[PDB]
Formats: C-alpha cells, structure tokens, sequence
C-alpha cells in the first residue's frame, strides 16, 4: 500500500480497478441548494505528485 | 414529468433506466463510468449542466437523448454547460435536436473516436463560443465528416453543417426562434415550437415559465425557483426551509441577510456582520492542516473548541487569515500545540472574545505548548482580547519572549489567575534574542543606487560597555519581513566625535526597490550581568529614488497599409519606477565578465598590502497603457525612424528614458 | 654588497639613493608613488619580487637598473615576481640584461605609454608564461614596436625581439647560460658571465652561492639562508627569538610539527603530538558566545585562563568548535557551560584531559554547567580521560542530560565525595530525559533488493491504562554519523491485536545496496498525565538492503590502435551493490551491411467532484582488477558489439549485472 | 563623515591628496619578517564602506 501517483485515465482506471465491481454511488435525492461544497478530495490527491495510497483509493472509492 | 434536483447515474449500465419518464431534468445530469440500446425521447430540457465521462459502448448521444433541445445551464460545472470527457467508443454528438445552450461553455476532450466536431456551428447554439474547449478528440483529418442542407461560415471556412450522418443541423431563417419549417416562434419562446408564436406551444421557455406560459417575469404571487420556472409561496414552504427574497426562492438568505424571526420565510437585512455562527458536531475542531481550517471559512462565532496543531504547511499566515480571520468569539478554549509553522497568531485578527464553556483539565482556556518558531502572539498593542474564564499555560516556546505573554494578560484580564508554573522562563524564551532597547533612526537620504541612513547615538546602560553597531539590510518585495531568516550585514563603529551620529552608506542598490533596513547594537559588557539588555531598531522600509527607466525592449514594426505603421515592443528591463506611459516618435527619412572580475580581486590585494596605518521634423505621441500603437497619415513607401521612450511616474522630474529606435517603410501606394 | 631584508622606497624621489651600493637585494623591492637621472649599474640580482607603482617621470627601467639580470622571486607578491602597475610616463621595460626569473609570473597593467611588450620573448626569461597578465597597457596596434638582431616564434608569429629602441633582447646559442658573445657559462652559473665557465666569474648563481662560488648544495658546515646563499652557524646565531637551523636550512621559526630544543635552542626537535601553542589571553575569563569568539583558541594546547561557554544560537557548531578547541588539553582555571542552548554534547573538547582550578567560581567550583536545555550528554564517555585537580562540580536545570552520566563523570574526574547535596540534584536535571527510556529492542530484520521487514519486541506501557502506538523513523544514511534530530521518513504502525505476533513494518521502494538508518519510537498516550514521563525509543539500526544485481558500467568508450585489436575503457557502476570483484566483457562480430498547466488544475477539479466513496558467436572474457582491457585476434575493419557487465561478490547467486554496450570497428588491414 | 566609495585609480589619487606633505610610508623599514596582509586594506575599506572618513585616510597617511 503506497501513495501511487494516478492521473487522467490511469487515475480512473486505478479507481475502477481498486473498486472493481464496487463502482461509486448514484442515488437521486432531491437536492438542496449549494450542496456542491467539499473540495480537495482524495481523488485530487492521487493525481498529485505525492499521490494517494491504495487504502486512500478505497477511502475515496466505494 | 420533472426529475431532480440532480441525477447521478454511474457504473451499472441498467441504472440509466431512471430516465424512462423524465421529460425535464431539474438540475444536473451525470452519466459516468458506464460499461445495449436505451432510448429516451421524453427528455428535452436540462436546467443545469450535462456531464459524460468514460461511458463504454455508447457510440452517439442521439441513441439516448434524441429530443434534447435546451441545456439551460442554470448552474455550471466549472463554467461548462456540457462536458464530454474520456468517452470511449463515442463517434459523434448525436444531439441533432439541440438548439440553445443558455449560459455555459462546452468542454469536449479526450475522445479518440469522436467525429463531427467542426460540422457543428456552435455559434448559433450557444453564445460564449470563445470560451469553449475542444481538444484531444479524434482528428477531423482522420474521420470522414460527411453529410447525407444548409451551410455558413465556420471560422474562416464555409462548409456544410450536420449533426450526424442522417440528420442535419437545423437553423432558423433570417426573418426571425422558429418551428420545424420556416415559421418564427414567440419572442418568449426558445428552441422549437409545437405551434408558431404561442406561449402554450413552446418546447422550452426563455426567461421563466409558469402554468404552461413563457412569462418574462414571474406573476406577482410567484417567485423565482431555480432559473427557469416560478413557484408560489406554499411550494417553497414545503422545500427543506427555503427563503423568499428579492422575488426569488433560494435555499439560504444571501450574504448580508438573515432570517426574520417568526416569519422565517423572508430575509431581514442585518447591517453589521450577521451572526455567522459555525456549529460543528465534533467537540474540539483540530486544525492540523490548511485543508482542515477550510470549514471555518467566513465564520464569525465558533461554537466549540479550537486545537491548532500545524507542523508542516504552505503559505499559512495568509491562508488561515482567509478562513479564520473573521472569527471573533470562541465559546470554548483554544489550544496551540506543536504548531511549529506558526511564527505569529495574527491570522486570528477579529478574535476578541474567548469564553471558556469547556476548559482543558486544570481550567485552562488558552494553552500553548511546544511551538519552536512562535516568535510573537497576535497580542500587539492594537488588538483587543478578553478571556472570560480559564487560565493560561505557556511552555516550551523558545522563540516567544516571556514579556510578550505578560502583556497578554493585561488585555486578557487574567493577571493573577494563573499559577507559578503556568508561565516558565526556562522553556519559554529559551533562545530569545529580544528584551532590548529601541534604536531610533534619525534621517534617510535616497538616490538611484545609494542610501544614507543615520540613527541616534546610543549610550550603553553601563559606562564600561564597549558599543558597536550592525546594519541589517535586504531587498524586500513587500513588508512581511521577519528578523530571523537574506540579511546583508555591515559593521559600522561609533564615530569618535560625539557631535556626529552613527550612519552607514549603502552602495550598489537597484533603482526603485524597497529595502528593509534595521540596526542592532553590539554591547560588549565588561561586567557580565545576566540582565542582558542590548539595543534593536525598528524595521524601516526604504525604496530607492526612481532612476531614469531602461530603453524599451524588442521594438518591432510593420506596415499593414499605406500611411500606416504598426509598432510593438516590450517593457524595459529595469523600469526603475511605476510605468506610466510610452512616448513614441516618428521622423520622415529622406529618399536616397571574469576579466574585469579577475581584475577586481587582484586590485584589492594591492591596496590590502601597500598601505599601513600608523600605530525632417519629429512627430511625438504618448501611448497610455499598451505596448503597441499604430501611426496614421504617412507618405506611402517612405522610410521612417521610430524612436520609442519609456517613462514612469517620476519621469516628470528625472526625465523620460532613452530611445530604442527602429526603421520601417510604409506600404507602396 | 647585500641589502635587505626588504627595500621600500616611496614618496621622495631622492630616497631612491639607498641603492647606490647594493649589488644584490635580499628580499623584495618597492618603488612606490614617486614623483632626474639616477643610475644603478651595481644591482644585478633580486631575490624576492620587484614592485613598481605610480612613479612619475621615469621613462624606462633601463634608466635605473641596467644590469638587473635575475629576479629569483623566492617569495612572491600575489604569485607575481614583477609588478608594473599604473606607471605613468613609462615607455618600455629597459631591463635589457634581464635573463632569468625563477619562480613567479609577471603582471604589467595600466601603463598607457608602455611599448615593447610583444617584442620581449618571456618564454626564455621565465617559465610560467601562461599565468602572466599583460592588460591595460598601450595597445601594440597604437604603439609602433620598432627595433634598431635575432628573432624567434612568439605565439604563432615570428618577429624580431628587442627590449628598447637601442638594445635588443640578448640570447644564448643553441650549443649551450652564455657570456656576452657566444661562449657557454658554467652549469652552476646563471645569466651572464664575467668569464666563461667559471664559478667565481658569475653575475648570479643558480641553486646556491658561497664564498664567490656557485655551489649546488651548501658546504657541510653552512646552511640555507633565504634562497640563494649559504651562511654558517654563527651568522644565524646573530639574526633576530632567534632563527633556527633545521634540515640544513636557516629559517625564522621551526616548521609545522617541530618545536625548539631546550638549551640548544638553535635546532628544532620533532614533537609528535600537537606541539604546545600555549595560548594566553589578557582577559581573565574567555567567553565563547559564538563560533567567531572561539576562533582565537584555534590550535591551542594549554589555555592559561578560564573558559565560559555561552552559545545560544549558531551554525554547525560541533565540527567547528572541534576545529578550534579540539586541541586544548589543559585548562588552568575553571570551565563554565551556561545557557549553551545549542550544545547537545561537549565532544568538541576531546584532548581536554586536565582541569586545574587556579581560579574557581564563588563556592569553589571548577566545572559549572547551567540551563543546558538541549545538552543530552557530556564529553564523558568511557573512552575519554579527565582529571579535575581542585574544585567542585555544579549541575542544575539540565533536562536532557541524564543524572547517571554526571555520576559517571566524577569517577574519572576524581571528585566523587567533594560536592554537596544540592550541587547535583535530580529535580531539574534529568527531568524529561529520554536516555532512561526503555529500549524498543528490535527482534528480527529481513532484507531484499528493495524491501525490508523489521520487527521489535512488544512494549507494555508503564501504566495499565496507557494507549500504545509506534512510529518508525527510517532514512537513507550514507554513513553512520546520524543524529535523531535533523530527513526521517515516518510511518505509524499500530500494535497488532493478537498478542502472539510482535509489531513490525514492511518498507517498500528502497534503493538496492543502500544503508538505511532505522529506529522506532513508541507513542504512549497516558490517560493519567503523570509528569514522570520518559516515553520509549529504540537504538539507531543501520540496515543495508541485500546486495542486488549491480548497476551497468558507466561511460563505455572503445578505440582501435591496431588491426585485430580493440581497446575498451569504462567507469565503475553507479550502484555497485556490493564489493566489486571483476568485469565480464563480451565482443560479437557484426555482419557487413500555461495551457498544459491550466489543463492540469481544471482536470483535478473534475475528479475531485465526481467520484465519492461509500460511507555470430559471443566471445567472453573476465577483467580481474582494472576497468580497461584489450581484445586481440579480430577481423580487420569489422564492426564489433562490445557488451560489458559488472559483477560483485554476491553475483555467483544473484547473477552479474546487465550490459552497457558499444560498437567499434577495428583498424583496416 | 560620509564619503563616496572610492576604488581603482581614483582611490589612489584621493589618498595622495589627503596625505599631501605627510605621504604614506612604512614606519619600520626593512623589518626582518613580513607583517602579513589579506585584511584591513583600504581596498576593502572604501570598496565596501564603513565610512571612508578623512581621519581614516589620515591614519593611512604617514
């Protein structure tokens, strides 16, 4: 478990490979205004030169 | 059938079935990471943006949404109303019914099989075509963009316009918002028309929509909801609540407004800083990074406890000050532990009240510990502070002068509240270089490269102390300069005559540059009294007197027409002053290191060893802002000398710079 | 007539008269700042350098020293034997008899009227012609270098050679040190000759000179004085302490590593250790408050005074004080280390083995330390010796240093029962010391090319309630001199749930054959905040990954000095990964024929907002030692592939390295 | 008092003017040992200035 630097398709592929069948979450609720809040998530961290660990990949992914 | 307020379909291909009944999507739409045939002719309008990302198997957008006509883009995804990114197997944008995109731009990227990009005239579908981003797709040279109709000018070319290989790009006549075939729609209409120029026969309403009518402004008893329709007062009383303000129904009152009591459906204008309470479920908010402090952005009162533990970080003083600079009242306690990056707590400016609802063990409201670089608190004689209840504990803070925290409890009001061990000089102020008197500067004289600065004579506290001075100066772009870091140091002795005061002349300085200068005294005490005093001066910022600016760089000239000459250039190398304007002149022309460096060091050895002490007229115009200008009214095919000068704010007294000149000939008549 | 030991003529023009009798000038010669006709045909030899600077009125050097022949330059002026600088009115170097300058170079500079610079072949007058400096004189293109003789090649040109407009540059024939006209001098002679090949008829002797004879080495009862003559024992018995006779030379002071013998103070006896500097300072107590202050104690063996070390801040201090005070062995008075907040150990005082106590601090104290905030150990380890003759020892407010260390000190010191009960107290000393901390004893280490598995014993906290965690500090250390305070990569591993397995950590991504410094620290979160906290820590363990396949050889170059032969050379590999044993070379016959930046940030926002987590045959030979080899028996003018491998001591099991190959063709037959 | 940084040829001339009749000269002639150098030369004194005072030049003057 190391902080792999994953970017572009490789970042998504890493998320796709780590999650596999897990994927991500798609429930439609009614949406409150300005619920977009939340920045600098682990997905951004993986692309950075520091990268994100496979555990961090699991944390941001399913 | 309205669907919203946001659709996010991903992973499962079959989850796309949630669009079987939706004709309008209220909010955004997300189709990501999708890995058969699904058709949704019901959907026509999307209020917000549309996002597609890594959908395998899909070849064209017309397979899913053939009837999609308007993407209003009421809220944008990074200023984009439609994002098609990393879409594999995708061949074309099959949205042949798309007519109007109201707000945002488009970003189509990384689609190695996507065709028909240049075949779509986006200038008639959206407005901000300049801010679009279509990079990284399949190359049109390797596609085969073929139509089975009309055409217009795309960029500098004129060619046919088609969405797919069966459907063209539909357009309205120049007489009109039109129907299927040549009949203009209603002015309040948008896209297509079930019937011409009728309010109740519009696929999508521009402005707003209510009761089947495209209305410009909402009816009197209705309010703006989202950005396309109007709802009544009882509707937003059921959304979970929302406020009614400025004829609009938003989730929360805008900045500078607060909810009215009892009548909590309207916002009352609060004049001062409205009580922006930030309430977090965790008892003690730990700020261990700049990212963690982000949640405290814009807070005025903090219902909780603050635990600052910042070891590493970025430019922090300006960052926390963005988030926590507005915090004024802390209900609980504040603990600054292991915050080695902090040299000062100045990022907590408006913090003027610390209550103490919860206090650390031993009844402590302010608790600092192990801050190796904390030179000073935010307690300077300008800020106010009040700790209502609790004590203060200071330990293992070596760069913090102990006198600074004694000054704190005066404003704090807890002078005799702490114990004897709460403040300990042993681990606090350990390596301190403070506790000194004040050296006062006397006069400063500035030239383009020299600075003369003198300070008052300093009598040492003891008669026997031998006194000397040290001048610390360095180039500082701005004022946030600390004494511990850079500094150029020169030792000047006290002059023998007591009538002249000590000074120093600095030589070799950049013109128009702000320098940070401060003087420290060298008190060699013969009687080693551990009551060390020393003397230190204030940080004085001095900028060189502006010199004459440099010549403009890279003067290039051309002639696009007779009697006209276009000239462009670069700013000078050494502005030596705030650039104000350029002065250009054109005159008609009649028809036909180591070496000097090595000498330096050798030189010094000589003196260091010889001497021994006894024991056509010019036309002139000023370009105000840009580095480009066009000259008019010239003799065709005649040579011209182009002199260009560069002035600054003080060029009124110093005089403008020299001329970097060029020669250019106009176009033949 | 010998004149010396140095002539400095300046100011007065008539002060030049001091050269009226001198035929040889022992030492240097200065003619400075001089503003009629003076001739000195007597002078012929100059031992040291000759300096001329700003002499007004002089037109040529031939006017003063016509017979100047040899400038020995025994001691140089900035590596120059002859300096002509800022000579006004000077037109040429009239030294037409100058023959040999033995050691230094020439610097002629800033003489706007000086000619005949290129007309002088300095290659036959001096040796280091490359290090000359002739800049800033009158340009040869604007002078007129004219002769009234012989010539040779100067640089790439061949042209006449003359000193002035009347005298040429004299040269000896190719058969020979010659006389005025074609007769070779004596081998021990130099310059010109009053008579051919005679010892007593020489203007200047090479090597040495004695009793009118050019002798190679001094007679048995004579010694070298300066660098040109020999003198007897009684002569240097009269020079002024006096001069020493050593290695057949008569110098001013004994060279480094020698001291004067007692009684017989005319000879130097070899002292084996650091010969006693014996440093005496007028101030009673030398205070070392900076690395600059300690400079005056450089190279001292015995210090007549007191030492007060008060070093708050500083640079790399341990290695610097060790350079200055590392040779001090005996201190007559007392030693006080107060506030010395940078010192973690007193190891910089190595050779210090004796402290007397002539003057003692109030209370009869010879060793007095206080407020040593970060001083963890003395220089008292079981290797060093120490003896305090008189006085007591006081230790106070010394947190990091363990009290057991100072108990061990007085065993060697010899003052076990001399101090009082308050002189050594355990309250403010050893208070928060971590030397007493229980070791996190390592249990096993397993090493691969890039992975290291290391485990330590399970640690039961001193209290039952303490929550225990671990932290692994590891970093690449080229050698062992590694301190815990600096670099360190830190990984927090928790105590395993099962009590049968011991805590460990797996390191991944390490450089093969690299020594890593590893130590583990325990995280004991005490529920009961007992101020008797020491924590736990482990020893610095140095682990080098298992020797992995070595690196490829560096910079393989090949050439062909003959047909059927190929010479190849290379460099050792970058990462040998073990002890180099031999190289394996192979030769095979070859057959005859902002935007991208802006996209970056925008990209990250997309991912940061979309995804969401769930809640011919080869011939082979081995080169044994060197990095060079010659291949024999090859087809002439045939291309060859040269594979070179690098094995080590463990290449028998892990295999030799890869190949850095090159192609070379042999010489044609 | 404040004096212009003086180096190269001008420095020599300035010294001559100040010294005048006094001039500059070595107090001990023909000393057996060199007094040494490398620091505290008027080259350093006026090229990087602590104040090239007239009195300082006078001390150089002999």
């Amino acid at each position: 478990i190391t902080a792999e630097i994953l970017c572009s398709a490789h970042l998504v592929a890493a998320l796709q490979r780590v999650c596999g069948n897990r994927g991500v979450y798609r429930p439609p609720p009614t949406r409150r205004r300005s619920t977009r809040n939340g920045t600098t998530g682990i997905a951004t961290k993986c692309c950075t030169t520091t990268g994100c660990t496979t555990d961090d990949l699991e944390k941001y992914c399913n | 059938e309205i669907c919203g307020p946001g659709i996010d379909i991903r992973n499962d291909y079959q989850q796309l079935k949630r669009l079987e009944n939706c004709t309008v999507i209220e909010g955004y739409l997300h189709i990501l990471l999708i890995s058969r045939s699904y058709r949704f002719p019901k959907l026509t309008v999307i209020t917000e943006y549309l996002l597609l990302f890594r959908v395998a198997g899909l070849e064209s957008l017309g397979d899913l949404f053939p009837n999609l006509t308007v993407i209003r883009g009421w809220k944008l995804f990074y200023n984009y109303a439609l994002v098609i990114f990393e879409m594999t197997n995708l061949k074309d944008i099959g949205l042949y019914n798309l007519r109007n995109i109201t707000r945002g731009a488009i970003r189509i990227e990384k689609n190695a099989d996507l065709c028909y990009l240049s075949t779509v005239d986006w200038s008639l579908i959206l407005d901000a075509v300049s801010n679009n981003y279509i990079v990284g797709n399949k190359p049109p040279k390797e596609c085969g963009d073929l139509c089975p109709c009309e055409k217009t000018t795309i960029n500098n070319e004129y060619n046919y316009r088609c969405w797919t290989t069966n459907r063209c790009q539909k357009m309205c006549p120049s007489t009109c918002a039109c129907t299927e075939n040549n009949e203009c729609c209603h002015p309040e209409c948008l896209g297509s028309c079930s019937a011409p120029d009728n309010d109740t026969a519009c696929v999508a309403c521009r402005h707003y929509y209510y009761a089947g009518v495209c209305v410009p402004a909402c009816p009197p008893n209705t309010y703006r909801f989202e950005g396309w329709r109007c709802v009544d007062r009882d509707f937003c009383a059921n959304i979970l609540g929302f406020v009614i303000h400025d004829g609009e129904c938003m989730q929360e009152c805008p900045s500078g407004f607060i909810r009215n009591g009892s009548q909590s459906m309207y916002c009352i204008p609060c004049e001062g800083p409205c009580p922006k309470v930030c309430e977090e479920e965790k008892k003690t908010k730990t700020i261990d990074s700049v990212t963690s402090a982000q949640m405290l952005q814009g807070c005025t009162i903090f219902k909780g406890n603050l635990l600052i533990n910042i070891r590493r970080g970025n430019n922090i003083a300006s960052e926390l000050e963005n988030f926590m600079g507005l915090i004024e009242v802390v209900t609980g306690y504040v603990k600054i532990r292991h915050s080695h990056a902090l040299v000062s707590l100045s990022f907590l400016k408006n913090l003027r009240l610390i209550l103490g609802e919860e206090q650390l063990e031993g009844n402590y409201s302010f608790y600092v510990l192990d801050n190796q670089n904390l030179q000073q608190l935010w307690d300077w004689d300008h800020r106010n502070l009040t700790i209502k209840a609790g004590k203060m504990y200071f330990a293992f803070n070596p760069k913090l002068c102990v006198s600074e925290i004694y000054r704190m409890e005066e404003v704090t009001g807890t002078k005799g509240r702490q114990s004897k061990g709460d403040i300990n000089t042993r681990n606090n102020g350990e390596r301190a270089s403070c506790e000194s008197d004040v050296l006062h500067f006397t006069s400063t004289t500035t030239s383009k490269n020299r600075i003369i600065i003198t300070w008052h004579r300093y009598r040492p506290p003891d008669y026997r102390d031998l006194i000397s001075f040290t001048v610390y100066y360095k180039e500082a772009p701005f004022k946030n300069v600390t004494e511990y870091d850079s500094w150029n140091m020169v030792d000047v002795d006290l002059p023998p005559n007591k009538d002249v005061e000590p000074g120093i002349l600095l030589h070799g300085l950049k013109p128009w540059t702000q320098y940070a200068v401060y003087v420290k005294a060298v008190t060699l005490t013969m009687v080693e009294n551990d009551h060390i005093r020393g003397a230190k001066s204030e940080i004085l910022y001095i900028r060189t007197n502006a010199s004459v600016p440099s010549i403009p760089l890279d003067v290039l000239s051309a002639s696009n027409s007779s009697s006209q000459l276009i000239v462009k250039w670069n700013p000078p190398s050494l502005p030596n002053g705030n650039l104000s304007y350029y002065i250009v002149r054109w005159q008609r022309q009649p028809q036909d290191k180591e070496e000097a460096e090595y000498r330096k060091v050798f030189e010094n050895f000589l003196h260091n060893s010889i001497f021994v002490p006894r024991p056509y007229p010019f036309f002139e115009s000023r370009v105000d802002n840009k580095e480009r200008t066009v000259i008019s009214n010239l003799r065709p095919f005649t040579l011209y000398r182009i002199d260009i000068h560069s002035c600054n704010h003080e060029a009124e007294k110093l005089g403008c710079s020299a001329s970097n000149f060029v020669f250019a000939r106009t176009m033949p008549a």
